[PDB]
RNA sequence: AUAUACCGCCAUCUUCAGCAAACCCUGAUGAAGGCUACAAAGUAAGCGCAAGUACCCACGUAAAGACGUUAGGUCAAGGUGUAGCCC
């Protein structure tokens, strides 16, 4: 009798509203802008499935849309905030150096996890292997950078495609936002941009948690009487 | 390539006990001998006619008990006494076992003219200290 | 000399000669063969040929309320007793000898449409006894090597199936024949597609594609037409649940390049709810044997279009030459509609 | 006397549950094709040849125009039509038997 | 008689560092391939090296030295398969 009621009035409740966690509140276009979040790389540079993003070449730099950019990062946040109000695994992962320290505290900070260092090969596919049958894989992945050293796409996406994991993604005019389940269009080499997207994320995660203890306890108070 | 009391690996499925793991290098370094007697010490003689018992006693506990035996024996002599320490798998019931005690002791006792006893350690199956 | 004897296991390793040069290569030919037996399999403790009972070991300690004493046996019960521990013996290795035969594949020389059962378990409740694995082929490669040269090693291509649309197939490299086998199901279990089937017996829509050099051409068919397939077809949508099809291969008969191009084939076809959604219409079926009534097989979830789609008096469609000549009847095949056993 | 019973009994429910009598046949023959005409007969004076058809590899079944669960299984269920002989195994004759007996 | 049936004990590369399973990934799921440390698909275990130990140290010398190569040596250490001998 316990989970007829538990299920729903907890797990489904926030999927009825469509903005349970109000993520719109976090970010607005002018806060975008001034984190500078529509720069992008040389027209060169320029991936052809990102061209529905950017919203024009300036002096052969590509800008990229932040009505676009407005949209994806609601939805984004939304589905980050709705993961972790579900108690699911969060992983954060970007092989950016100069952000890696920033990323790995913000991580331990929300209580969530992250991998900036050399994605070993089947740290996903082959995780049984390496962590033991009984390890549970992350429920949600957010690349603050879905391009390696190389350049090439983060082996990441691919592998969390491989297990139907969701991933939430900062793609750049440069990035391959193909299989990336929720794309973010912005920039991701900006320092003031990344930390946008890190405060977007860690408070998008803390409101859900928050919200999900506040609810837990109401429900469990008012099932009692 | 040394041959010599070794357990070559195959396929990493066999298991193989403690001492059948150790190669014979590791004597006196990681392993004990399987007999203790004062034949082999500075000085001290009969170690041929010692030695001729343990390999016969060996023998003997090998054939006696047949598929009881879990590991090795361990012979240890002190003064004249006689102690055959084995481990048992737990397959026989009680009866059997101390019916063949009490047969090799007073066998044994009778054929080497010395108090013989016959101390056993069961164990559900053959301990596996690893797998090759 | 009793200190010259040897224990068991020494024995058969000798005599066997499981081990050694001789086995790793096999130059000398051992039609006249040993094999291993259990010289205890059945000794009871306390038998011998006095026939001597002893009193805890092999006969009951106590009898009658009272402790047994050393007994000999008779010599014609001695006898009897021998004789049944022989006849026993002889019944023991014919029961070992006795077995079961199987079912053969698409030939008795070949293991294309062998069953491997279900795949094997995963390691926390994740279970597929409902799934069917069948090989599709398997190859001797030869590989080249600095040391050894030519070195033998076994490719296998086998499909998993659960007859209710979800199936797959993987290629397993082993030197084992079994291991390949393993190693195949076990990974086409994670690669699982979806095959959409219409009515749960048969394909959506005709379906026609060349995968590099492999041409598949699939007709959906009424019910009861059954599978007349290329056989490593017919395999596959017995895996997969379809009972009745049409599927004519062309060009390169590679069997992966078929099974990957058939999956492909399969998987990305439309279904009739999908075309209903696309084009905002609804999907009215016309029977024959139904007559004139129309039958919606499929509306669309949104909007219904009121304009209807404009009406071709030629369709722009890129026709089958085999198909227009079977059609006309002009498709004299002496080897086409023969008589075949159920599929 | 009465060839209907079998089919209701539980020793014909053991041999071929919910599958026809035919599921498990197989006939042995060279090459990809089979011959387009099974065998004559598998009795031949009483004896019965190595892989019998499956009417007469079961000598309860019984092809009986009464007998009309064992003839429903020789006749598409979807189109009404009698499988010929090579589509179910069975030989010319008891194929004969069986299409009079559903007529 | 057969080391060209073997066990047992060893030689040789070895004054080596790799080997073999179990997975994972790439090549459109072709034979095949899988490395970059400011790292780009390889890997948790096993064996070996290594480590530990013996000798006088942490050095050195011993010992160890996998898999595999030479149908390497031994049927005359012993055991044993097959074959042969039994005035
Ligand atoms: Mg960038
Ligand atoms: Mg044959
Ligand atoms: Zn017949």
């Amino acid at each position: 009798e316990d989970s007829t009621d538990f299920n729903d009035k907890i797990l489904n409740e926030p999927l009825k509203h469509s903005d349970f966690f109000n993520v719109k509140e976090l970010f607005s276009v002018r806060s975008l802008f001034d984190a500078r979040v529509h720069l992008g790389h040389k027209a060169g540079c320029r991936h052809r499935f990102m061209e529905p993003y950017i919203f024009g070449s300036r002096l052969d730099h590509d800008i990229i849309d932040l009505e676009q950019t407005a949209t994806h990062l609601q939805l984004a946040l939304n589905f980050t905030a709705h993961m972790a109000y579900r108690k699911g695994i969060i992983l954060f992962i970007s092989r950016n150096r100069q952000f890696s320290y920033l990323i790995e505290n913000m991580a331990r900070d929300c209580g969530e996890y992250a991998h900036t260092r050399y994605f070993r090969g089947g740290m996903l596919t082959n995780a049984r292997l390496l962590f033991g049958p009984t390890v549970r894989l992350p429920d949600l992945i957010i690349f603050l950078h879905t391009l390696n050293n190389i350049f090439e796409p983060h082996v990441a996406v691919r592998d969390a495609a491989k297990m139907n994991i969701p991933t939430v993604g900062i793609v750049d005019t440069n990035c391959n936002p193909c299989l990336i389940t929720y794309p973010v269009p912005g920039n991701d080499d900006s320092p003031l941009a990344v930390h946008l997207y890190c405060r977007l994320f860690q408070t998008a995660i803390t409101r859900a948690k928050e919200k999900r203890q506040q609810v837990e306890a109401l429900y469990r108070l008012q099932g009692q009487k | 390539k040394n041959r010599a009391a070794r357990v070559r690996v195959s396929k990493g499925d066999k298991p193989v006990t403690y001492e059948e793991a150790h190669a014979p290098h590791y004597i006196a370094h990681r392993k004990g001998w399987l007999s203790l007697h004062t034949g082999n010490l500075d000085g001290e003689d009969h170690a041929a006619e010692r030695t001729v018992e343990d390999v016969f006693l060996r023998k003997f506990m090998w054939g006696t008990f047949p598929g009881c035996l879990a590991d090795q024996l361990v012979l240890k002599r002190r003064g004249n006494q006689l102690e055959i320490c084995a481990v048992v798998l737990r397959q026989l019931s009680p009866h059997k076992y101390y019916f063949l005690v009490g047969y090799s002791e007073t066998l044994l006792s009778y054929f080497y003219k010395c108090p013989v006893r016959l101390h056993l350690q069961t164990v559900p199956s053959k301990v596996v200290y690893k797998y090759l | 000399s009793f200190f010259t004897k040897l224990t068991a296991d020494e024995l058969w390793k000798g005599a066997l000669a499981e081990t050694g040069a001789g086995a790793k290569k096999g130059r000398g030919k051992r039609t006249k063969k040993k094999k291993r037996k259990d010289l205890n399999r059945g000794q009871i403790i306390g038998e011998g040929r006095y026939g001597f009972l002893w009193p805890g070991l092999n006969v009951p300690l106590m009898k009658n309320g009272a402790v047994q004493t050393i007994a000999q046996r008779s010599k014609e019960e001695q006898e009897k007793v021998e004789a049944d521990m022989i006849q026993q013996r002889e019944e023991w290795d014919r029961k070992k000898k006795m077995k079961v035969k199987r079912e053969r594949g698409w030939s008795g020389n070949s293991w294309g449409g062998i069953s491997l059962g279900p795949p094997d378990p995963g390691p926390c409740g994740e279970t597929y006894e409902d799934f069917d694995t069948r090989i599709l082929e398997v190859r001797n490669v030869f590989t080249m090597t600095a040391k050894e040269g030519r070195k033998k090693s076994i490719r296998v291509l086998v499909a998993v199936g659960n007859g209710k649309g979800a199936a797959g197939f993987s290629i397993g490299k082993a030197t084992d024949r079994m291991d390949a086998f393993r190693k195949a199901k076990n990974r086409a279990v994670h690669h699982l597609h979806y095959i959409e089937r219409y009515e749960d017996h048969t394909i959506f829509h005709d379906i026609s594609l060349r995968f590099k050099r492999t041409h598949i051409k699939m007709k959906k068919q009424p019910k009861g037409y059954g599978l007349r397939c290329h056989r490593a077809i017919i395999t596959i949508c017995r895996l997969i649940g379809i009972k009745d099809m049409y599927a004519k291969v062309s060009g390169s008969i590679n069997m992966l390049s078929l099974t990957q191009g058939l999956f492909r084939g399969l998987s990305r076809q439309e279904t009739h709810q999908q075309l209903a959604d696309k084009k905002g219409l609804h999907v009215v079926e016309i029977r024959e044997e139904c007559g004139p009534l129309p039958i919606v097989v499929a509306s669309p979830r949104g909007p219904l279009r009121k304009d209807p789609e404009p009406e071709d008096e030629v369709p722009d469609v890129k026709l089958d030459w085999e198909d227009v000549k079977t059609a006309q009847g002009m498709k004299r095949s002496v080897w086409s509609n023969l008589k075949r056993a159920a599929t | 006397d009465e060839p209907w019973k079998y089919l209701e009994s539980e020793e014909y429910q053991e041999r071929y549950g919910s599958r026809p009598v035919w599921a498990d046949y197989r006939r042995n023959h060279k090459g990809g094709v089979p011959p387009q005409r099974t065998r004559k007969t598998c009795i031949r004076r009483n004896k019965v040849v190595g892989n019998p058809c499956p009417i007469c590899r079961d000598h309860k079944l019984h092809v009986d125009f009464r007998n009309v669960k064992l003839l429903e299984q020789f006749v598409c269920a979807h189109t009404g039509i009698i499988f010929y002989a090579p589509y179910t195994g069975v030989c010319v004759k008891q194929h004969k038997r069986l299409t009079q007996a559903i007529q």
